[PDB]
C-alpha cells in the first residue's frame, strides 16, 4: 500500500503519519529526526601556513671579486658589496684593506612544522543532506541512517522508505571558505599567484606536499655594517600569523538557523529549516483486519483543562461505548494541537485519556478512536513561566476558531451591523417601488 | 555530410580522421548581377532566394 | 600598464593582440590554446558486477528433521524437503524409508574479480576548466599551464597573466552518469537499495571494499528429483552482462563540438565553445621608446592575389618611405582578415610583402605598420578544392564591404530609384504649393 507524506525538517519532532487503508483498520506511524548533517562539496585551491626565510653564511672574497648568480628559489635574492673589511675574534683577515666582496644572499622557504599547523582555502557548492532517522509503529523500533535525496531507498521490518529532496536549497557556506582545525570562516582570499605580503596568503603552495611555492613577502637586503659579518636583511612579518589574531568572527558562533559547524569534513548539523517529503511501501501484515478491530460507537470528546504552554498542557477525555476491548490508533486531523500518545487501550468502561500540546487561545480539532471521530473545543489560558530550557511541541498556530469567544464577539457585531444594513436596503427599495408606480 | 564544422570518422583500430570543408561553389563573383546572385547561391542557398 | 583582450577557446587559433600604449611603440602579442580540459566533479553512488551464487552442500538428515535457519545475507534462500530418498554410487543411505529430510541452502555473493572489472555510477556537475596556452611576443615564447577562472594569475616572463571565467556554462555531461573503463554513459540509473533483478543494478554496493551489499536477482529453490543429491535453483541472469550487451552508444561517440571524452580522471578534452577573457599587466621592459623605432610615412596598401581558402591564401604589400631601417609590429584591426605573422622587419627599400587568410567575396581592414595606417581592399576567388583537412584560420565572416561589386550594383540601384522618388516629390510639392497659393 503506497503512500506519502511530508514531515518537518525539526530535531526531535514526533512527527505522526495517519494511514487509512479502506479494507483494515488506521495505522499510526511515528518518524523523528534524530540527527542530521549538511555536507558540502569541496575543491582545494592553496594551503598557507607560516614561512620560514634562510639565510645561508656570506662568502667573504679576500683580495678580489665575486658576481651575483641567479637561481630558481622562491623569492630569492642576492647582491655583492664591495670595500669590506671584516673582524673576527682573532683578528681581521682578508689581508687586502679595501679590495674585497662580500656576497649575501636568503630566499624563502615553507616551514617545518606546515604539515601540522596550516589553513585550507576551499570552494563549497552544492551540499548534500544525510539524516538518521528513528522510525517506530506496531512494535517495531529502530533508527536508520538515510540520505535526503530522492534516490535512496532504506527498508525498516518490510517497509520501503523513501526520503524526498529538501523543500528549501539554502546552505550557510558561501561560495568560498577557509578552514583552520574546527573553524570555518566565510573569506575571500586572494588569487593564486597573486597574494600581497603581510596579509593571509603571502605564501601560497598548491598541496601540502605539493614542491611549487609561491612566495612574495618583500624580502630585501641591506649594506653589512662596516667590520662586521651579519648579512643584514628586513622582511615584512608574516601574514598567516597576523590572520590569526585579526581574522575576526567565526561561523561556528554565526551561522544562522542555530546549526553547528564542525570540521573534518566539514559539515553543518541540526540545521532547522525546510521540509522532507517521504514515500513508503508497507506490507500487508503491518495492518490488522477490520474485523478483529474493536467497534467504536457514539464518541464523545471533553477537554478538561488547558493551558497553551512548550509542553503538553492539554488533557483530554473520550467516551464511548465497545464491543470488545483492545488496542485503537489515536490521530488529530488537525496541526492546531498534537497529540502526546499514538496507541491507546480501549475497555469497556468507556473512558480513555489523553494528552494535547497546543499553541492557540481557543483550538478546534477533530480526533479519531480506530474509526470513530469526534469534535473537541476548549479554551485554554495562558501559562506563567516565561522562559523554558526546552524546544517547542506544537506546531505554532495562533489563529482561534470562529467559534471563539472574540470571533463569537466579531460574528455578533458585524451580524447587527448587516441586519441593519438590509432594513435600510428593503425600506429604500420600498420606498423606490411606491415612487416607481406612481 | 561534412559541414564547414567537419566530421570525424573511426575505422576499426585506425586513429580518428577530421575532415573540413572550404566555402566552395560554382557561380561566379565580381560578374554580371545574374552571376553574383549564383555565387552566393550555392553558399547558403536559402537565404539569398529571400533577400533577393 | 594594464589591459584586457576577449579571445577565442579555438584550439589551435593564433589569436594576436594589440597594445598601443601612448608614450611607445605599438606591440603585438600572441597567444594559443594548445589543449584544453574540462573537468567535472564527482560523487560516487554505487559499484556494480557480475554476482555469483554460493550453493553449499546439502545436509541430508537420516532419520530425522531439520529446520530453516534465518541469516543475514544478501538474498539469502533456505527450505527444507521432506519425504526424500537419496542414492550414491554404492548404495542409497537413509536407511529409513521415507522419514528423512533434505535442507537445500544458497545465497549470493560479490564475484572474485568485481575489484578489476566493475563499473561506477556518479554524480556530475559543475564542472571546471583548465588549458595550456603558448604565450609568444618579442623575444618571449613560452606554454603554461593555467585554471580557466578568474583567480589564477601566472607570471611569463615579468608579465601577469589572469584568464577569466569561459563565456558560457555548457557541459556536456547529464546529472547522472555511468563510466566504464574508458567510456562514458549518459545513464539514469536505479537509486542505491532498489534495483531490479536482471537488468543493470541487480547488485548494489557503496564502494568496492564495502562490507554491505544489496541483492536482489530472484533466487528460488525447487525440490530435488526423487532419488538424487543436486540442489536445485533457478535465477534471472546476471544484470552486468545484460548491460554490456544493451548499453547502446557511449559519450566518446557522440559528444558535441567534436570534444574527445577520457577516463581516468573523467574529462572532456578540446571542446571549441565560448571565449575566454584575458586579463595582463606588462612592465614596462617589453615596450620600446617610440623614439628608437622608425618613422613611416605615406603607407599604401596594395594586395596581389587573394582567394578565401582555409590556409593563408591572400598576399599583401605594403610601400612606404622610411629614416632608419628596425622592426615594426603589423596587425589587422578587423577580423574579416587574419595575418600570419606579427612581426616585420623594414627596410630603406620600402616594401615588405605579408599572409592573410580571409573568407568573404570582398574583405576590408585596416592594417597598420608600427604607427602607420593603410586600408587594404581586394576582390577574392572561390578556392577549388573541396574538402581539406585541416581547420579554418579564418573568423569566418562572410558579409562583403559596401565597395564591394554587388554592393555597389545594389547602392547604385537604389540611388536611382531614390532620385526618382525625389524628383516625385519635388513635383507633388511644386504642384500642390501652385494650387494653394490659388
Ligand atoms: C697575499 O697578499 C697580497 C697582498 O697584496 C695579495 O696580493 C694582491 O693580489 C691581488 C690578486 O692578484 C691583486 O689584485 C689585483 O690588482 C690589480 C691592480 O693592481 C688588478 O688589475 C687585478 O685584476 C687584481 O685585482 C692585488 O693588487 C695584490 N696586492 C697588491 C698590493 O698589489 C695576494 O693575492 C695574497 N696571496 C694570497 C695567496 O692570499
Ligand atoms: C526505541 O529505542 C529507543 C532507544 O533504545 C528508546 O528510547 C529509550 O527509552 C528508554 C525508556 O523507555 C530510556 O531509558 C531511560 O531513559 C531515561 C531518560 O531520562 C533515563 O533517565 C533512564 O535512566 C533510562 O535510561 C532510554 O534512555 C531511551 N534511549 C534513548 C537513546 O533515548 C525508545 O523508547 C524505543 N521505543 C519504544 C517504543 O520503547
Ligand atoms: C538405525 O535404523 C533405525 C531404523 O528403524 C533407526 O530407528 C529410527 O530412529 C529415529 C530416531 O529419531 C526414529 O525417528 C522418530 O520417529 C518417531 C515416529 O515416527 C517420531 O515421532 C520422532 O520424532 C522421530 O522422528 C525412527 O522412527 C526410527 N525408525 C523406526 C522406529 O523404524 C535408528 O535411528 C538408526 N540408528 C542410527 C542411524 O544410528
Ligand atoms: C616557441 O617555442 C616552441 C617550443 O617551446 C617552439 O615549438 C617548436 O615547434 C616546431 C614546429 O612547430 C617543432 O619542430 C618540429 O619537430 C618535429 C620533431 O620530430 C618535426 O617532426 C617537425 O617537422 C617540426 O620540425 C619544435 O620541436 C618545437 N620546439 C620545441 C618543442 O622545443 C616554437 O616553434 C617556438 N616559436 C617559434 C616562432 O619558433
Amino acid at each position: 500500500y503506497e503512500h506519502s507524506t511530508v514531515m518537518p525538517n525539526v530535531v526531535g519532532f514526533p512527527y505522526k503519519a495517519h494511514i487509512e487503508r479502506p479494507g483494515y483498520s488506521p495505522l499510526t506511524l511515528q518518524m523523528q529526526v534524530v540527527e542530521t548533517s549538511l555536507e558540502p562539496t569541496l575543491n582545494l585551491e592553496y594551503i598557507t601556513c607560516e614561512y620560514k626565510t634562510v639565510v645561508p653564511s656570506p662568502y667573504v672574497k679576500c683580495c678580489g671579486a665575486s658576481e651575483c648568480s641567479t637561481k630558481e628559489k622562491p623569492d630569492y635574492q642576492c647582491k655583492v658589496y664591495t670595500g669590506v673589511y671584516p673582524f673576527m675574534w682573532g683578528g681581521a683577515y682578508c689581508f687586502c684593506d679595501s679590495e674585497n666582496t662580500q656576497l649575501s644572499e636568503a630566499y624563502v622557504d615553507r616551514s617545518d612544522v606546515c604539515r601540522h599547523d596550516h589553513a585550507s582555502a576551499y570552494k563549497a557548492h552544492t551540499a548534500s543532506l544525510k539524516a538518521k532517522v528513528r522510525v517506530m509503529y506496531g512494535n517495531v523500533n529502530q533508527t536508520v541512517d538515510v540520505y535526503v535525496n530522492g534516490d535512496h531507498a532504506v527498508t525498516i521490518g518490510g517497509t520501503q522508505f523513501i526520503f524526498g529532496p529538501l523543500s528549501s536549497a539554502w546552505t550557510p557556506f558561501d561560495n568560498k571558505i577557509v578552514v583552520y582545525k574546527d573553524e570555518v570562516f566565510n573569506q575571500d582570499f586572494p588569487p593564486y599567484g597573486s597574494g600581497q605580503p603581510g596579509r593571509f596568503g603571502d605564501i601560497q603552495s598548491r598541496t601540502v606536499e605539493s614542491n611549487d611555492l609561491y612566495a612574495n613577502t618583500a624580502l630585501k637586503l641591506a649594506r653589512p655594517s662596516p667590520g662586521m659579518v651579519h648579512v643584514p636583511y628586513t622582511q615584512t612579518p608574516s601574514g598567516f600569523k597576523y590572520w590569526l589574531k585579526e581574522k575576526g568572527t567565526a561561523l561556528n558562533t554565526k551561522a544562522p538557523f542555530g546549526c553547528q559547524i564542525k570540521t573534518n569534513p566539514v559539515r553543518a548539523m541540526n540545521c532547522a529549516v525546510g521540509n522532507i517529503p517521504v514515500s513508503m511501501n508497507l506490507p500487508d501484515s503491518a495492518f490488522t483486519r477490520i474485523v478483529e478491530a474493536p467497534t467504536i460507537i457514539d464518541l464523545t470528546c471533553t477537554v478538561a483543562t488547558c493551558t497553551h504552554s512548550s509542553d503538553f498542557g492539554g488533557v483530554l477525555t473520550l467516551t464511548y461505548k465497545t464491543d470488545k476491548n483492545g488496542d485503537c490508533s489515536v490521530h488529530s486531523h488537525s496541526n492546531v494541537a498534537t497529540l502526546q500518545e499514538a496507541t491507546a487501550k480501549v475497555k469497556t468502561a468507556g473512558k480513555v485519556t489523553l494528552h494535547f500540546s497546543t499553541a492557540s487561545a481557543s483550538p478546534s480539532f477533530v480526533v479519531s478512536l480506530c474509526s470513530a471521530r469526534a469534535t473537541c473545543s476548549a479554551s485554554c489560558e495562558p501559562p506563567k513561566d516565561h522562559i523554558v530550557p526546552y524546544a517547542a511541541s506544537h506546531s505554532n498556530v495562533v489563529f482561534p476558531d470562529m467559534s471563539g469567544t472574540a470571533l463569537s464577539w466579531v460574528q455578533k457585531i458585524s451580524g447587527g451591523l448587516g441586519a441593519f444594513a438590509i432594513g435600510a436596503i428593503l425600506v429604500l427599495v420600498v420606498v423606490t417601488c411606491i415612487g416607481l408606480r406612481r | 555530410p561534412v559541414p564547414v564544422d567537419g566530421m570525424e570518422y573511426h575505422w576499426g583500430n585506425n586513429d580518428p580522421v577530421r575532415l573540413w570543408s572550404q566555402l566552395t561553389t560554382e557561380g561566379k563573383p565580381h560578374g554580371w548581377p545574374h552571376q553574383i546572385v549564383q555565387y552566393y547561391y550555392g553558399l547558403y542557398p536559402a537565404a539569398t532566394v529571400s533577400a533577393v
